[PDB]
């Protein structure tokens, strides 16, 4: 295991409201700046059972198709509900079908534990997924009383020292808002080098500046240092 | 001319009239009168209406008190200015320009007035001037001579 | 620990006098606010916005939409009067002579410049360049408006030039009564004879006085330079008015105890028997916020009136004559 | 009228504000025709119990909420947050229906605030109640005793429940620190107490099928809404709009904004709706208020004339003789090229007066006469005569002392 | 002697005393204790109170 930093990454649009040149501040569930991130090399089976306390900041650095699974669930033995998400070329396979859970999360699709009665499915076409700039892919997750929000933004990243979360502000726009009522409290990745940048979320006031193009340029965390508290 | 004295009187009259008229405006009740409310409705229901009325009336009275305090501060500044003028103009000549009237101040006679004081400043105003050729100094047979 | 100052030790004695041997003419500067930013609110638009029913329910409320407007109008009239009791004390507008040979001085940075189309002085040009959807258009759509002053910049510039052309040509005569032409080397001698110095010092050191005065004007030209902390007393009132107008357009998005913050959502989700219970708390909160703003504006106008009276006293004593008051 | 008097003085008096009234109404709603099927809802045979809820998050439809008005007798509608008759124009985001067969007079405990046993360890609602509660007498269908074991009822729990949280449990309670290990000993049973029923039972003992469906009014794209129509969309015209429940007035022009695909609404610095997305084909609009302003009347005086002059503050003479100043559009006066002293202050240095027929004229302020005092190298002006003048100053020194009585002004007799 | 010096002190003292005493004054409510209103009457009307 290892620990990388979280300088100025983990900011997302809290509400669905366009604002130009404003300074808004909401008590949403953001990622604390300058926090620890459980760096896991999944190159090597790195398959922990990391919890889902108030959200997660899953990120990934790969080449083509290394990490393609974010299966959820809390008591994943025989009966609990889950959220299977693969990123094949056709579309997403978002499911909530409670079924069997195999201890080996290895993947093509090879898990295929058991099929039975389901509650919801999703075959959404807008799938979640230069040469030198391989990929800087991060996926924000959060469990609310209603839908299960998923934020992500695929951006190019330069090559540098051994892979760590780079410095630079980047807002996370939402992609899917599927309704769900799951009681998930864990995490599990699927893959057939890696980052596995898991970062836990917690409530904190975040003053975020909106530009005149409807994009977040910078954001304070109001809890890091007394300077931010004054800001 | 006599507007500074009428100003405060009219302001107080208008404030009193507004405060009296505020008693004829429903702040969210069925009627401005209180006895009709306490007679046509039961205590628990009429309680909300009478609370709204008493809150509105207390807010109006507090606004009146705040306006009166601000006006009293302004009138205190004016009274201090008047006292300074009466003490520096009447009780002795003052070499301050425009203070004891426009021009060279000579005298100041105070007189009573309703809620104020009307001064009578006596000023020295030159007139009928003529142009003359001047010079800083004149030259003697080797010494200078400046006007004392 | 704060340093109260240096540590001087005067040597008192039975027979010891300190008599100066050389003069150092210096020109200082003071900043005094005179006017403010006149404002006017719209009761039937700030409280109720595109909510006609809200206006019909606010009409029942007390006469609070007529006393606040009257207070704002009084404040506006007071602010328009403060620009006349200071910049306007001389009836006749004087004009500077064509030639510029006032003794040996260089009154060229205080006198108006005919070249630029603003008819102002380089000092005034340097002053009017450091005191400042857009926020102005945003506040206008919610009642908050800004009325323009009575006397514009050109009129104030002409008034300042008239108070200056009568101070160079004449001495303290144009202030008391009619203007009397007097040479400037003699006016300065008569002014020096009012502090104790005899007139045998200026006529013998006129060139040195002129050079020191020119150097003082030059240093003043650089005192009001890019240095931000110079015109602080003029930007403070502007920043206060801005932070007051921003705190009043922010109160329109605060739930005073209702289920929402729009006057068009409560009247489209609830029923009239229950609408008059949640639509009145917001009206009461907005009326309280507007009354607080009006009280703050009244206190600010009182402070500005005190400052304007002080500035008028300064203009009357220091400019229109010579004052023997220390500091 | 604005100042109560039949004799006004000479000056400028604010009276009202210029405002343009709308002349149309826009009620464009999302084009959708499917109806929410009520077969899988309370109008059905198979019902659920408080042990296992029936939560059906329905999709977009045009279901009219004024359909159950002819339901079984005694259909209570206690909407704590909305209005029952008003559920025909609001567009809700998502409706969360529910179903349970709670029995007894504890129907008042289902509403928020009550802390009954059902509200303690059988059901719970958040303190918003964005929807309504539907409860009716259920006796003709639950008369038989076969539905006793089909209608479950949980028992006390060592911890309080959570709003919108199912309480499915099958273990045995443990009082204190003595585990009974499955077998029911003392103070330890299974929270599966079955409700007892009877055909000829009491009135209060009869069960009640209660529906507590709720909503969520927020910025998310609404899915369900009442059945209404749609009209055309004008651009350069101040009209009324009802875009997706957002009711207001003002012009709806085309905006050159950059709304992201997930951003529907749009606010301003003061958190006011400045732009909205049409529920029809994607088009970015701009909600700007109607053309308003402020009026000002220039009156020379009551007993000196009968003419007036209107001053539209903040108008460019193209939004309402005619004179465009830096303060508004003065309509009713004429600008003379002369210069006089200010008599009626207006703004920007252009006062007015009632001078010679007799009409209201506008003129630039006169700061005074122009005097040119000659300055030579040697020219003194010594006066030769004096003119003693006596001026006068008016200064207040006091104020009428007043006193108020709370027990007589705030409260009458 | 110190009339104007004690006047401001007495005014500030009176203001602070009034501000600290108006906390035990029911502004049209059942009681003045926050917990008693929050717990001992009812959840719903506790908000209004
Ligand atoms: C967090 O990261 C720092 C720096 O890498 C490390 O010293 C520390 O042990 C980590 N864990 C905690 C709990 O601080
Ligand atoms: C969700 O799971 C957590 C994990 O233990 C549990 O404590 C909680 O009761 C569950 N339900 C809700 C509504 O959070
Ligand atoms: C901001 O928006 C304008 C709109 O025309 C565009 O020209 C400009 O490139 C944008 N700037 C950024 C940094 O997105
Ligand atoms: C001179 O000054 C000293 C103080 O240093 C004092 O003691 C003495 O009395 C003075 N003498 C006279 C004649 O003033
Ligand atoms: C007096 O001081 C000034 C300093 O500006 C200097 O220029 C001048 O020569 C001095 N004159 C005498 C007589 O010391
Ligand atoms: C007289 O004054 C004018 C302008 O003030 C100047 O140009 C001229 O040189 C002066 N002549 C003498 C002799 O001082
Ligand atoms: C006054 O000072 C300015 C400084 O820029 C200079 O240009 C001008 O020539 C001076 N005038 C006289 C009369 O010395
Ligand atoms: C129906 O509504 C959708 C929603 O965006 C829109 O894209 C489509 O153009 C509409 N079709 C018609 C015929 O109005
Ligand atoms: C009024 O309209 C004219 C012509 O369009 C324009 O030149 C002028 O700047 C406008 N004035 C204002 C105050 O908008
Ligand atoms: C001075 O003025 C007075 C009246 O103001 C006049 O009677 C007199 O003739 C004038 N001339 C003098 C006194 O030489």
């Amino acid at each position: 295991p290892a620990y990388t930093n979280s300088f100025t990454r983990g900011v997302y649009y809290p509400d669905k409201v366009f604002r130009s040149s404003v300074l808004h501040s909401t008590q949403d569930l953001f990622l604390p700046f300058f926090s620890n991130v459980t760096w896991f090399h999944v190159i090597r089976f790195d398959n922990p059972v990391l919890p889902f306390n108030d959200g997660v900041y899953f990120a990934s650095i790969e080449k083509s198709n290394i990490i393609r699974g974010w299966i959820f669930g809390t008591t994943l033995d025989s009966k609990t509900q889950s959220l299977l998400i693969v990123n094949n070329a056709t579309n997403v396979v978002i499911k909530v079908c409670e079924f069997q859970f195999c201890n080996d999360p290895f993947l093509e699709f090879r898990v295929y534990s058991s099929a039975n009665n389901c509650t919801f499915e999703y075959v959404s076409q807008p799938f979640l997924m230069q040469g030198n700039f391989k990929n800087l892919r991060e996926f924000v997750f959060k469990n609310i009383d209603g839908y299960f929000k998923i934020y992500s933004k695929h951006t190019p990243i330069i090559v540098r020292e051994p892979e760590d979360l780079p410095q630079g502000f980047s807002a996370l726009e939402p992609l899917v808002d599927l309704p769900i009522g799951i009681n998930i409290t864990r995490f599990q990745t699927l893959l057939a080098a890696a980052a596995y940048y898991v970062g836990y979320l917690q409530p904190r006031t975040f003053l975020l500046k909106y530009n005149e193009n409807g994009t977040i340029t910078d954001a304070v965390d109001c809890a890091l240092d007394p300077l931010s508290e004054t800001k | 001319a006599l507007g500074k004295l009428q100003d405060v009187v009219n302001h107080n009259a208008q404030a009193l009239n507004t405060l009296v008229k505020q008693l004829s405006s429903k702040f969210g009740a069925i009627s401005s009168v209180l006895n009709d409310i306490f007679s046509r409705l039961d205590p628990p229901e009429a309680e909300v209406q009478i609370d709204r009325l008493i809150t509105g009336r207390l807010q109006s009275l507090q606004t009146y008190v705040t306006q009166q305090l601000i006006r009293a501060a302004e009138i205190r500044a004016s009274a201090n200015l008047a006292a300074t003028k009466m003490s520096e103009c009447v009780l002795g000549q003052s070499k301050r320009v425009d203070f004891c009237g426009k021009g060279y101040h000579l005298m100041s006679f105070p007189q009573s007035a309703p809620h104020g004081v009307v001064f009578l400043h006596v000023t020295y105003v030159p007139a009928q001037e003529k142009n003359f050729t001047t010079a800083p100094a004149i030259c003697h047979d080797g010494k200078a001579h400046f006007p004392r | 620990t704060m340093s109260l100052g240096a540590e001087n030790s005067v040597a008192y004695s039975n027979n010891s006098i300190a008599i100066p041997t050389n003069f150092t003419i210096s020109v200082t500067t003071e900043i005094l606010p005179v006017s403010m930013t006149k404002t006017s609110v719209d009761c039937t638009m700030y409280i109720c916005g595109d909510s006609t029913e809200c206006s019909n329910l606010l009409l029942q409320y007390g006469s609070f939409c007529t006393q606040l407007k009257r207070a704002l109008t009084g404040i506006a009239v007071e602010q328009d009067k403060n620009t006349q009791e200071v910049f306007a004390q001389v009836k006749q507008i004087y004009k500077t002579p064509p030639i510029k040979y006032f003794g040996g001085f260089n009154f060229s940075q205080i006198l108006p410049d005919p070249s630029k189309p603003s008819k102002r002085s380089p000092i005034e040009d340097l002053l009017f360049n450091k005191v400042t959807r857009d926020l102005i258009c945003a506040q206008k759509f919610k009642g908050l408006t800004v009325l323009p002053p009575l006397l514009t910049d050109e009129m104030i510039a002409q008034y300042t030039s008239a108070l200056l052309a009568g101070t160079i040509t004449s001495g303290w005569t144009f202030g008391a009564g009619p203007a009397l032409q007097i040479p400037f080397p003699m006016q300065m001698a008569y002014r020096f004879n009012g502090i104790g110095v005899t007139q045998n010092v200026l006529y013998e050191n006129q060139k040195l006085i002129a050079n020191q005065f020119n150097s003082a004007i030059g240093k003043i030209q650089d005192s009001l330079s890019s240095t931000p902390s110079a015109l602080g007393k003029l930007q403070d009132v502007v920043n206060h008015n801005a932070q007051a107008l921003n705190t009043l357009v922010k109160q329109l998005s605060s739930k005073f105890g209702a289920i929402s913050s729009v006057l068009n959502d409560i009247f489209s989700r609830l029923d009239p028997p229950e609408a008059e219970v949640q639509i009145d708390r917001l009206i009461t909160g907005r009326l309280q916020s507007l009354q607080t703003y009006v009280t703050q504006q009244l206190i600010r106008a009182a402070e500005i009136r005190a400052s304007a009276n002080l500035a008028a006293t300064k203009m009357s004593e220091c400019v229109l004559g010579q004052s023997k008051r220390v500091d | 009228c604005t100042l109560k008097s039949f004799t006004v003085e000479k000056g400028i008096y604010q009276t009202s504000n210029f405002r343009v009234q709308p002349t149309e109404s826009i009620v464009r709603f999302p084009n959708i025709t499917n109806l929410c099927p009520f077969d899988e809802v309370f109008n059905a045979t198979r019902f659920a119990s408080v042990y296992a809820w029936n939560r059906k998050r329905i999709s977009n439809c045009v279901a009219d909420y004024s359909v159950l008005y002819n339901l079984a007798p005694f259909f209570t509608f206690k909407c704590y947050g909305v209005s029952p008759t008003k559920l025909n124009d609001l567009c809700f985001t998502n409706v969360y229906a529910d179903s349970f067969v709670i029995r007894g007079d504890e129907v008042r405990q289902i509403a928020p605030g009550q802390t009954g046993n059902i509200a303690d360890y059988n059901y719970k609602l958040p303190d918003d109640f964005t929807g309504c509660v539907i409860a009716w007498n259920s006796n003709k269908l639950d008369s038989k005793v076969s539905g006793n074991y089909n209608y479950l009822y949980r028992l006390f729990r060592k911890s309080n429940l959570k709003p919108f949280e199912r309480d499915i449990s099958t273990e045995i309670y443990q009082a204190g620190n003595k585990p009974c290990n499955g077998v029911a000993g003392f103070n330890c049973y299974f929270p599966l107490r079955s409700y007892s029923f009877r055909p000829t039972y009491g009135v209060g003992h009869q069960p009640y099928r209660v529906v507590v469906l709720s909503f969520e009014l927020l910025h998310a794209p609404a899915t369900v809404c009442g059945p209404k129509k749609s009209t055309n969309l004008v651009k350069n015209k101040c009209v009324n709009f009802n875009f997706n429940g957002l009711k207001g007035t003002g012009v709806l022009t085309e905006s050159n904004k950059k709304f992201l695909p997930f951003q529907q609404f749009g606010r301003d610095i003061a958190d006011t709706t400045d732009a909205v997305r049409d529920p029809q084909t994607l088009e970015i609009l701009d909600i700007t208020p109607c053309s308003f302003g402020g009026v000002s009347v220039i009156t020379p005086g009551t007993n000196t004339s009968n003419q007036v002059a209107v001053l539209y503050q903040g108008v460019n003479c193209t939004e309402v003789n005619v004179f465009q100043t830096r303060a508004g559009c003065l309509i009713g006066a004429e600008y003379v090229n002369n210069s006089y002293e200010c008599d009626i202050p207006i703004g920007a240095g252009i006062c007015a007066s009632y001078q010679t027929s007799q009409s209201i004229i506008a003129y630039t302020m006169s700061l005074g006469a122009e005097n040119s005092v000659a300055y030579s190298n040697n020219s003194i002006a010594i006066p030769t005569n004096f003119t003693i003048s006596v001026t006068t100053e008016i200064l207040p020194v006091s104020m009428t002392k007043t006193s108020v009585d709370c027990t007589m002004y705030i409260c009458g007799d």
